[PDB]
């Protein structure tokens, strides 16, 4: 009916997880 | 509509490319996971991280249906600082025509040219935008009419990727410094892209 703002419950992978993934070559 | 499917598809891959690139240029993720790729005959930076890629795709597949039934108003990529409050916002205002032609021809290669310009502008935005504070993260906001979310229910369960109402603090911006990037128009798509920086 009227205006609304929605977003995912889940959060994007933290920059920290990504770094560990990267450093592991 | 059948021509809506294609506008939702096309628009979807664009948004993914844009998101991957915005994450690159705004140092939201370690430069190393980003790989040089080429879309719309322009050099971009796509991520090679499995989960990040699946996160962004799961997000866009949920918007796809909202896009079809012309239910999307603004798709926003928000950058947050440790205070978990907006630093930058890449707003993509969108509006498609009330109806889409059944005379489906190649006026799309025209859209690619239009899209191409948004990508390039996003690639230079780091020239007119000071460096964000370290440790930022992102989220995706989508502006729709509370009733069109019904189109989303089935697919959220499919991709097991739920959405929720946004809290006005999760969205709130101070001032903010509006910075326009690109504005396109056409038979099937009128789209505008601008950035909101904070003071």
């Amino acid at each position: 009916d009227k205006k609304i703002v929605i977003m995912p419950c889940k959060c994007a992978p933290s920059r920290q997880l990504v770094q560990v993934w990267l450093q592991a070559k | 509509l059948n021509s809506a499917q294609v506008v939702a598809d096309v628009l979807s891959e664009f948004l993914e490319v844009a998101v991957h690139l915005i994450l690159y240029v705004r140092e939201v993720y370690p430069v190393g996971i980003f790989q040089k790729r080429k879309k719309y005959n322009v050099p971009v930076q796509m991520s090679c991280h499995p989960e990040l890629n699946q996160y962004i795709q799961d997000t866009l597949h949920c918007v796809k249906p909202l896009l079809e039934k012309n239910d999307v108003e603004k798709v926003v990529v928000v950058i947050l600082d440790k205070e978990h409050r907006p630093v930058e916002k890449f707003v993509f205002e969108i509006t498609q025509p009330p109806l889409l032609s059944i005379n489906s021809d190649s006026l799309l290669s025209h859209v690619e040219q239009l899209l191409r310009a948004f990508i390039l502008k996003i690639s230079k935005v780091d020239k007119v935008l000071d460096h964000n504070p370290p440790g930022c993260t992102f989220t995706v906001l989508v502006h729709t009419r509370e009733a069109a979310t019904r189109n989303m229910e089935k697919i959220q369960v499919i991709k097991d990727f739920p959405w929720i109402l946004a809290d006005e603090q999760d969205v709130h911006m101070h001032d903010p410094r509006l910075i326009p990037l690109k504005t396109m128009t056409s038979d099937i798509l009128k789209m505008q892209l601008y950035v909101e920086e904070r003071a």
